[PDB]
């Protein structure tokens, strides 16, 4: 019945607006955070209250509601390739045994 | 070259016989090989290559496989690798 | 009591009836921009990094000396008026710039060199500590210094001192880095390093190495060779025609400063002229204690020994028997350095790592 | 899911990210957050498939077909077949590297993993331009009778920003859906140079034109299903990083004089 | 490519060229200050004359006020097939 | 490998752009990405001309 009322129900979540996509840069004091839309500007929102600005740093993935223009949660952290051509390299296969004479 | 910059200079020697020797078995190590053939001659008829003119015949050495379509590789692909890799070190 | 309802409950009804209003003036987007131009009027141009061009009124929580052309300010949703200007934290562009607070560097490991330091540090270190010297008597104390010398000498670790006592910001321009591939980047880099250390404290500019425009070298840059003279005349605009009080210190070593161009030097603005050359038996007696002090040494080797080996050898060559030495016994891995290491050690520098050219010689 | 049946916004999944929700990439050029309609699973779709948005809210609607839309999607055969291999001579010796690593690995992908060679995964050209480069892969067209795609290098700048780098991706995603697919880009130095990567303050980067071609064809060829072959000008031109170990290893050029 | 759209919809055709000193050079890519979008012109010129579509009832006429400024590679036959020079 | 650390290169060609504040930026990058990072141990590419 659960999964019925769910479906159902699923309407509702389905008119909301969504969300946009942004990046977080840097934060005050005030529980403003700077979120870096990549097609559009940059936008200050406020934290959601079951979160804080303590687990906010840096180049983070986060996603940015629309009707509220608030912060919802975090998505993922930033690549480790960074601005235009970066080679990370982590413990590569090269060893002693692979180099003769 | 003066002294507080590089600290350390290492003069790399070519390869030779008895280098290529070593380093042939290792590339050819990743591939189908055969044990009739042999580590130091094939190296012996190659003078002066460098490290990635060894790699380019084992490279190369499944090339000719392909061609008469078989699992190994034996000493008429070697043959005809290395003359294909010296007539292009000797090219331009 | 009587002086608590004067003060604290004023005070704490404004800030919470200050609050409330935060939320009809601070939206939730909050949308920011580039500020263009301000008005006398109280109204101002700002560009969002999508572009878009608005005419809006110059709101509260800013005034008219911090708005200026080209920084970044906070607007509103629906209104789209300007709420405030936010400033620019954690450095002002770049992270990486030379700036650092309090090195680690002492007058004992420079020693040696005192006869050249006298100059350097009056023209330097005085005016920043004691300011009240050159204050008092009127007399106006140089812009900067200029070093020459054979190289060797340790012309880095002449500045590097400074930066430690001063206790101020300490910069550092490569003289490679001057140029740009992009034609016009050069006076705007050039533009940028003054523009940055004068704002924070007089601090110092030192410049080193510069191989700049001298006998070519850089077939990946191009600079026509017109902006040869756009980029060089913009350190020397920098140090003549703009208006200072004497604040900034702009100092520039490098091998050979004779080929660079005169008028680039300014003379007049740089009264220090600091010439060296290679020491004698007596100076590299001392020297060569500063690098085996924390050194452990065994009791056959003696400093006299190795001081009258050495033989037209600069600062650094001297260092670099000392780091070779302890090389040589890290592959035996020896606690103390017997003399056996600085025989061969001594044998090896003036052989394969320093080589001696004839330049002038003459006998 | 019947629900919305009218005009929808065509996205393009991303990653997963929680159960029933997705980020995705609508065709407008602003990336939305939406929830996975009910219907449909994380696994029924692929992390390049392109779906559907709602008009306004832009939620997830229905997965389209795994086929994508750049210029008429490139079946690849409309009258092609002109001439054949044998109405070219003396380009049997750059013929006979081609066919092996082009027509070779499609029919027979197990001789590969028998000798222990990495094929590679596509063919470059190099030589003086303007003579052939065009003979050759003209000839494996017509002799494998294949799904071919041939686009121009400067054919994937669009004169929106987003668009640009969404037809590079869409391209990849149709050789995937064929086994033998061949790719063939002309003249590809035009979006792929030595240094001039940067534009500066003129649009965005352009580089996520160049870095889409390195993205796609590192994650993708796990099997070496699929081959990709670029002509150019000179080696000079083409950025230098593109043969490095990992990616094309190919190098072939034209003899001259 | 909206000049040679109209060459598969009118058969007689002929698309001429007035004094082009400039697209139809070679010019390489190193700095020049992002060429990209006069590079990638010179590509569409060479494209429609190159790839399989095949049209023969279309004419390309190029003037030019001195071979040197152009393209060695437009140059080549396949593209310009008979050169026509006016002295 | 032995030393567990991330190899990284530097191509030379690449490290000079043109923005505002990071033009010269590029150039010494690569050294804040050896400081957040301490097994670095740079390695230089793109040397010189070998014809």
């Amino acid at each position: 019945n659960d999964k019925v009322r769910f479906i159902k129900d699923e309407l509702r979540l389905l008119q909301e607006p969504g969300s946009y996509v942004g990046e977080v840069i840097k934060i005050v004091s005030d529980k403003k955070v700077l979120v870096k839309v990549q097609p559009e500007g940059k936008y200050i929102v406020d934290v959601a209250k079951d979160i804080n600005v303590k687990d906010l740093k840096a180049s983070q993935r986060v996603c940015l509601r629309s009707d509220s223009y608030m912060l919802h949660k975090v998505l993922e952290n930033k690549a480790d390739p960074l601005v235009s051509l970066m080679m990370v390299e982590k413990v590569p296969d090269s060893t002693y045994d692979m180099v003769g004479g | 070259l003066r002294p507080g910059r590089i600290d350390r200079k290492i003069e790399f020697p070519p390869p030779s016989v008895a280098a290529r020797a070593e380093i042939l078995r290792i590339h050819s190590r990743k591939m189908n090989l055969t044990r009739g053939i042999n580590l130091r001659k094939v190296a012996e008829k190659m003078n002066g290559c460098s490290g990635a003119d060894v790699k380019g015949v084992c490279t190369e050495a499944g090339m000719y496989a392909l061609r008469e379509r078989r699992i190994h590789v034996t000493q008429e692909d070697f043959e005809l690798a290395v003359g294909k890799v010296m007539n292009k070190n000797q090219e331009t | 009591f009587v002086s608590n309802s004067e003060i604290l409950k004023p005070f704490e009804k404004k800030q919470e009836e200050e609050k409330k209003q935060l939320e009809e003036i601070r939206g939730n987007p909050l949308s920011i921009g580039t500020l263009e131009e301000i008005i006398d009027d109280d109204h101002a141009i700002v560009t969002s990094p999508t572009m878009p061009d608005y005419y809006v009124s110059i709101l509260s929580f800013v005034d008219k000396e911090l708005l200026e052309p080209g920084c970044s300010v906070l607007l509103h949703h629906k209104t789209m008026s300007i709420v405030g200007v936010l400033q620019d934290d954690a450095d002002p562009m770049v992270s990486v710039m030379k700036m650092d607070k309090s090195p680690t560097e002492s007058y004992s490991d420079i020693g040696g060199l005192e006869s050249q330091i006298q100059e350097i540090k009056e023209s330097v270190e005085l005016p920043l500590t004691h300011p009240e010297l050159y204050e008092e008597m009127g007399i106006k104390p140089p812009k900067g210094v200029i070093l020459y010398g054979a190289p060797g000498t340790g012309k880095t670790l002449l500045a590097k001192a400074v930066a430690n006592q001063t206790s101020a910001t300490f910069l550092r321009i490569v003289g490679s880095e001057l140029i740009q591939k992009y034609l016009g980047d050069g006076p705007r880099l050039c533009r940028q390093i003054f523009k940055v250390a004068g704002e924070n404290a007089p601090s110092i500019v030192f410049i080193d190495e510069i191989d700049a425009i001298g006998t070519k070298r850089y077939d990946s840059n191009s600079g026509g060779e017109r902006e040869i003279q756009r980029t060089m005349l913009e350190l020397l605009n920098q140090l003549d025609g703009f208006d200072d009080r004497g604040d900034v210190k702009v100092i520039m070593a490098t091998n050979k400063i004779e080929t660079l161009d005169p008028a680039l030097i300014r003379p007049g603005r740089i009264d220090r002229k600091i010439l060296f050359e290679n020491p004698d038996l007596s100076t590299k007696k001392k020297i060569l204690g500063i690098h085996t002090s924390k050194m452990n040494l065994s009791e056959d080797v003696n400093l006299e020994t190795l001081v009258t080996t050495k033989d037209d050898l600069s600062g650094a060559d001297i260092q670099a028997m000392c780091t070779e030495a302890g090389l040589l016994a890290l592959r035996e891995r020896r606690m103390q350095v017997t003399a056996e290491d600085f025989k061969q050690a001594k044998e090896r520098v003036m052989k394969n790592k320093v080589e001696e050219n004839l330049e002038g010689l003459y006998l | 899911k019947r629900i919305q049946s009218v005009p929808l916004v065509i996205g393009q999944f991303l990653e997963p990210i929680d159960q029933n929700t997705g980020i995705v990439s609508s065709t407008t050029g602003m990336s939305y957050v939406v929830r996975i309609l009910s219907t449909l699973d994380r696994e029924l779709l692929k992390p390049s498939m392109s779906v559907a948005l709602h008009r306004h809210s832009n939620a997830l609607v229905d997965i389209l077909p795994p086929d994508s839309d750049s210029s008429i999607s490139v079946m690849g055969e409309n009258e092609k077949p002109d001439v054949t291999y044998a109405d070219v001579g003396g380009l049997d010796m750059q013929k006979q590297e081609i066919r092996e690593a082009v027509e070779l690995p499609l029919v027979q992908a197990d001789l590969y993993e028998q000798i222990g060679i990495d094929p590679p995964r596509g063919v470059l050209l190099y030589g003086p331009p303007g003579t052939g480069k065009t003979m050759l892969v003209k000839a494996v067209a017509n002799s494998t009778k294949a799904a071919f795609i041939r686009v121009n290098g400067s054919e994937f700048v669009h004169k929106y920003l987003g668009e640009g780098p969404r037809m590079v991706r869409d391209v990849f995603r149709l050789a995937r859906e064929n086994a033998p697919s061949i790719i063939f880009i002309d003249e590809v130095d035009s979006i792929a140079t030595k240094r001039f990567d940067a534009q500066t303050g003129s649009d965005r980067e352009v580089q996520r034109i160049l870095i889409e071609l390195l993205t796609q064809m590192d994650g993708f060829d796990q099997s070496t299903n699929v081959k990709v072959i670029m002509a150019t000008n000179r080696a000079d031109t083409l950025d230098p990083a593109l043969l490095r170990p990992g990616r094309l290893d190919r190098k072939i050029e034209f003899p001259s004089l | 490519r909206e000049m040679f759209a109209y060459a598969k919809e009118h058969e007689p055709c002929i698309i001429f060229m007035d004094e082009v000193d400039a697209i139809g050079g070679r010019r390489f890519s190193e700095g020049t200050s992002a060429d990209r979008e006069i590079q990638r012109t010179l590509m569409e010129l060479l494209t429609q004359m190159d790839g399989f579509d095949n049209l023969g009832q279309t004419k390309i006429i190029m003037a030019t006020n001195r071979p040197d400024t152009l393209d060695p590679a437009l140059l080549r036959p396949g593209r310009l097939d008979r050169k026509v020079e006016i002295p | 490998h032995h030393t567990d650390c991330k190899f990284i290169r530097v191509s030379g060609a690449e490290l000079v752009q043109k923005y505002i504040g990071e033009g010269s930026r590029m150039v010494r990058e690569l050294f804040v990405m050896a400081r957040e990072h301490a097994p670095s141990i740079i390695f230089m590419d793109e040397i010189d001309s070998i014809g």
